[PDB]
């Protein structure tokens, strides 16, 4: 649980650096 | 979904780009 | 400066954590 | 727009909840 | 202390207010 | 122990963001 | 002031790592 | 101060664009 | 050098290519 | 404070061990 | 391995803060 | 490499200066 929730922290910080204007949703469910 | 496929595996940014905007 | 950029890069680790598992949607425009 | 909103004058945590889904 | 109740399961940002001064 | 390591790393900017003005310790003791 | 509520977030990772072990108290007030 | 905050978000882009690459992070 | 170059205004991920081994 | 001494200008690590208690 | 990605991204950020202006070469393998 | 050195054990920021330039 943890674990994923340390993974999900660095996942959006990569989302958002490849996406760049285009924005994201995150959706973890 | 997102975690699934990439807290077991290393998704590189080219993967991830399919889940922008 | 980049500015913009880096307020952002601290918005989406901050949705992160207050969204939790509901997730939350990004748009920079 | 959340930029807009919170890159000038620091945004609480109750006022992020607005962008979460 | 903090690293054993928060690094074996998920605190909640209310859990966490608890450290705050 | 570097698990750990990389938690507190996480707690701590958790901390700062829903403490606020108000500060906080960290004492991993 | 955003700008300051950045550099705090920084400050407070660099902190924790030269700290360690020993911890440490964020009073910004 | 502001590019030192600069330069710690440039280390973490490098980090992700290069991969199992590695790289080179020289400021002078 | 890279400051110069990336943190006056936003570099792309190719001009961050540039820095990889 | 640590904020305005150290976000006015930089901080090295050895002025940041000041803060450890 | 997740685990080792993570672990180098906390790596990278105190190589940046104990280097300074000396830099880094950053090589997983 | 580093890696090894230290994600399997904590490495202090003395050990990390070995990999400055
Ligand atoms: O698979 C992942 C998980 C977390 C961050 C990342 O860049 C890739
Ligand atoms: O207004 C803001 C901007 C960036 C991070 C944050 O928590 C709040
Ligand atoms: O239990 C935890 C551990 C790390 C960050 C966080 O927000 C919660
Ligand atoms: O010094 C800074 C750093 C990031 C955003 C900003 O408005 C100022
Ligand atoms: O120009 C920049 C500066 C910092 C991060 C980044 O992705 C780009
Ligand atoms: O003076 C500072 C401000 C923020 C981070 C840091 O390592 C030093
Ligand atoms: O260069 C260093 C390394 C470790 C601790 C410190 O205060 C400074
Ligand atoms: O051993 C490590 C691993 C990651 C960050 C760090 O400061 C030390
Ligand atoms: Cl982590
Ligand atoms: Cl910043
Ligand atoms: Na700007
Ligand atoms: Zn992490
Ligand atoms: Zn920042």
């Amino acid at each position: 649980f943890v674990n994923q929730h340390l993974c999900g922290s660095h996942l959006v910080e990569a989302l958002y650096l490849v996406c760049g204007e285009r924005g994201f949703f995150y959706t973890p469910k | 979904g997102i975690v699934e496929q990439c807290c077991t595996s290393i998704c590189s940014l080219y993967q991830l780009e399919n889940y922008c905007n």
